[PDB]
């Protein structure tokens, strides 16, 4: 239903039946991107600690063969295939520094580092929120990742601002929690129900929204609807800011079909994008492309 | 409580749809037509226009002047104004209603004392009759001609929403003879769109369907030709639409597809300029709290649009 | 001296002495905006009470003479040309076996609801403040005229919002006060915040604003404006982020034909701006907000 | 109260200079100077500020005496530097210039280790002042001016705005190489350096046509005409931090159809932050601190309006 207890439990169990229960999450798909790249980096973990392997050659088999089958479980979220790729090149670094067990452990141990990067991501992001928004700023902000929810929220500690809240269909209300978490920092919210965003954009100072993928070109896999956000707010020449952890930076460029068309995810052409705020700061379409030299 | 309380500033200037017995005498037709207004059973601008007109017609022709008045004096701040009132608090009206009740009472203060009550009256019901004819039933049908003759075999239209002028053209273009594609894309908040599209594939359109904007840069190639439909045009030539309008009116102009548009000349606003749509709007009557808050029309830039196709 | 105690020597003063008094006083560039055109349009009257004529041809010289001297006066205000034109017109129309004295006395009351018309513009355009001012709206009032301040104050009277007022250059020194404090204290008293920009280039404000307004010296046929040095800045800056912008001019500013190429480039005057009509959102009048292809024939009325 | 109250609420995050409230601490003599010729912005470029700030640090420097138990990486930074910052940075906020080199300053002396001969790590750090100096700030504004130079023509029409170094030395060498043409100089009447600009090119032998402010833009920035801007700093997204009123003329210049080139050392690269905003890094002018009369130093032009920036990297 949720896994807290899997986790905990991840080890118990024996290493396919962990696999098993992550793909089935991944259909569910409940899981949250964010969460997901977690769960991949912390299920290829304890792989690498209870696989049969005995060289490293093995080892890349091993991790490759359970991220494939873990990146056919959820095509919507490339981040996966990102981690797992990032996993292999240590044990690439490991190699070439080069036994199976000291080898296993500074592997897990990277893995490990990767996981609590990854999890003060979203904190790392928050601390450039006091120098993007100012006082009295309007933020469109397009449905609001958690890493948006904390963003807003370490952004309303310093900062007195409005909140417009936009989501591509109504419930089957929105953002509750967040809304008057938000108000009691002192910000005011208004949540539009809305679909179609060009009425209110002149009136917004910024558009901001998180990322589930970044491509090479400056691209971006969003959350449906997004898109229209974005264009209106490029129209307008209101600054769209992307939140987004470097451990979704994708090396790869968009599928052709990706852009050409799309629901459940849309694509944002790297124009639409004005700025790209990671962890290790906010960073330019050349400076992206700087990174990805440096992430892998 | 007050229904204007909790709206947020940005737009409290902005009217609402007041739910409203407890009237004053007003003529059943007015009273009725107007109640279909607060239930928002006729929302097309052109439908509450012919609506109100037959009202005003049966309004007109149940009148008789008092004894030792004339007509023109009596008629227009005795009766016709309750009537027009009684409308705006159903329902904010829309410019066609304005428009047309402005050339009303244009029509009543011609009047003089003089002119008996007899040919007055029928004067002003074939003047209703000449306008519902020739302003809207006329005007629809040529509408439709002229555009069903603009599109060829092959295109893709795509709509957004249900608007009857653009369904009135797809279907008269289908009965012609003509193979075409339609995308129909949607409001999720209104949903009328899917009803369109069943309408459409009951003719033999194909339909691909949309309930949202997500995804339109997809849906709406260069290839394609867009067709629109609004509730009226200001004197800048901007659009005033459902709300969603412009987003796929600019989505297609940076596209590269044509954005054409369908009007009535009854809804062209000489008088009044929007330059944003704030200006003239009307708030959803349900949403009207910061919590839960939606806007019903948008504003659509002349920037935006290729052209427009009227009766004229 | 004073433009009130010309209009006493009017009444009372030679035609000719008052002519070239008006001349003085228009060249001294002490006469702002609209107050030059009803001054115009006295003057005109005053002529056609005293004008030298025995038929509708030389009240026509007369009136062309003196207003091709005004018009030579001040170039840069070419309401005063709009304003001779009409009364011209005025004349011809109420041309058509009857006196002189008649057509003088018609004439005359012609060109004094000319004047007023003139004089309630303000008002009149005033009352559609409202309308395009809203709730927590930010508005650029560029070098605000009168007739802008009055849109503002009655704009405070039913809205709250805020107003940033932008000037070309900075105070003088002999001044040594800054601009607007009585506008904006009126404007404080009525709720409305203001802030008060000491900044050349408005390129770093524009986002922030919701539109932009200012007056107008002169419309064209072709939708261009005549306005104060550096009201384009403003204009060209909204222009870019697509902020509304409104221009506050009374039909009597609008001119018939299109701007000289000299206006055109922005050699006349130097105090005063040509802007091009792409730039421009709005025009307000006291009949309403009129756009550009309405332009050409509300140029035909008026003359 | 403070002068920070009375500030506009849009307007509250960005810094503005209290200049010193003068009380001088355990600081040098020469960044004392500096920095009280910064509270008096009688160096108002960043260069001049970035050059006046590496002098002074170099006589920080060379007067430096590690103490017998302490080693010179450990407490010259803590101890010695540090109060040089805040006293400078408090005197005015400091221009990515002198952070940047600040930073690499630093950099350079935590490669520093305890076994390494004071004498040695002193004038590795003298000649990496003097070689930054000489390399990043003299010979660069040379190579800009020259290059920049090399892309004007007889016959052009030249467009500036205010007075900038690396602009009025690139139109002087143009002149000096015999060639003729025409600047338009464009100014901030509340700042009005470009007058003195305009006279220097004249004496200079160029005919040149002054405005003291931007109204009538649209008139003395035609579509020939090549506008040649300076700035203070340039953000990694590619915008142009520069002096109020800079980004209004790129603009026009831009959507005039005129090419814009902006002159800039590669010191002045920021290659961290990316602004899309003026209110993102600005500074406030003191004196135009209160709501009833306000000021902005800077504004930010953004690449849009940039068709080329020339540096003094050649190849």
């Amino acid at each position: 239903p949720s896994l807290a207890t899997w986790t905990k439990s991840l080890r118990d169990q024996s290493l396919e039946a962990s696999i098993e229960s992550l793909i089935f999450l991944l259909k569910r798909r409940q899981v949250t991107g964010d969460e997901c790249a977690g769960a991949i980096a912390q299920l290829l973990r304890q792989v690498v600690a209870k696989s049969k392997w005995h060289d490293v050659d093995q080892l890349l088999y091993r991790v490759q063969t359970a991220g494939a089958r873990l990146a056919r479980a959820a095509p919507h979220e490339p981040v996966i295939g990102n981690i797992v790729r990032r996993v292999l090149g240590l044990i690439r670094d490991e190699a070439s520094e080069n036994s199976v067990h000291a080898l296993r452990s500074e592997v897990m141990d990277g893995i490990e580092e990767i996981l609590d990067e990854i999890n003060q991501a979203d904190d790392q992001i928050a601390s450039f929120a006091e120098i993007q928004i100012h006082p009295g700023d309007y933020v469109l902000a397009y449905q609001p990742s958690k890493t948006v929810e904390r963003f807003l929220v370490k952004a309303a500690s310093k900062r007195r601002f409005t909140v417009i809240l936009a989501s591509l269909n109504p419930p089957a209300q929105p953002y509750a929690a967040l809304r008057k978490k938000l108000n009691a920092a002192g910000v005011s919210t208004i949540n539009l129900a809305s679909n179609g965003l060009m009425a209110y954009i002149p009136r917004v100072n910024k558009v901001i929204f998180g990322a589930k993928a970044v491509y090479q070109n400056g691209g971006l896999l969003v959350d449906s609807g997004a898109c229209i956000a974005a264009q209106a707010a490029h129209e307008y020449l209101k600054p769209v800011i992307a939140l987004c952890g470097v451990y979704k930076f994708c090396p790869e460029d968009p599928s052709d079909e990706v852009s050409r068309g799309e629901t459940t995810t849309d694509y944002i052409p790297p124009d639409l994008v004005d700025v790209y705020l990671t962890n290790l700061g906010p960073q330019t379409r050349h400076h992206l492309g700087g990174i990805y030299a440096d992430h892998y | 409580k007050d229904a204007r309380s909790g709206i947020p500033e940005c737009f409290s200037h902005i009217p609402m749809a007041k739910r409203i017995q407890a009237h004053k005498d007003v003529h059943p037709a007015v009273l009725a037509v107007g109640q279909q207004m607060a239930t928002f059973a006729l929302k097309d601008s052109i439908s509450r226009l012919k609506a109100t007109l037959l009202a005003f017609r049966k309004v007109i022709e149940s009148y008789e002047t008092p004894k030792g008045n004339s007509l023109s004096r009596h008629f227009v701040p005795h009766v016709l104004n309750p009537q027009i009132e009684y409308l705006t608090e159903c329902r904010p009206m829309c410019f066609a209603m304005g428009n047309a009740i402005r050339l009303l009472k244009a029509k009543v203060n011609k009047f003089d004392i003089n002119t008996p009550e007899d040919e007055a009256k029928e004067g002003l019901l074939e003047w209703i009759d000449f306008l519902i004819n020739e302003r809207i039933t006329l005007a629809e049908y040529v509408i439709a001609r002229n555009a069903a003759q603009s599109i060829n075999d092959g295109d893709t239209i795509v709509t957004y929403g249900r608007h009857r002028l653009v369904e009135k053209t797809l279907l008269r273009a289908r009965k012609e003879g003509k193979s075409f594609n339609v995308t129909v894309l949607d409001d999720p908040y209104v949903g009328e769109g899917k009803e369109l599209a069943k309408v459409l594939r009951h003719a033999g359109i194909p339909v691909l369907y949309s309930p949202n904007l997500g995804g339109l840069r997809s849906k709406v190639p260069a290839a394609s030709n867009v067709f629109l439909g609004g509730e009226a045009i200001f004197a800048n030539g901007s659009l005033h639409a459902p709300s969603g309008t412009a987003d796929v009116a600019m989505a297609a102009t940076n596209a590269g597809a044509k954005v054409i548009v369908l009007c009535e000349t009854i809804n062209f606003d000489r008088e009044r300029v929007s330059v944003d749509a704030l200006t003239y709007n009307e708030i959803d009557p349900e949403r009207n709290t910061g919590d839960c808050f939606r806007l019903l029309f948008d504003n659509t830039h002349e920037r935006y649009i290729t052209g427009v196709i009227t009766e004229i």
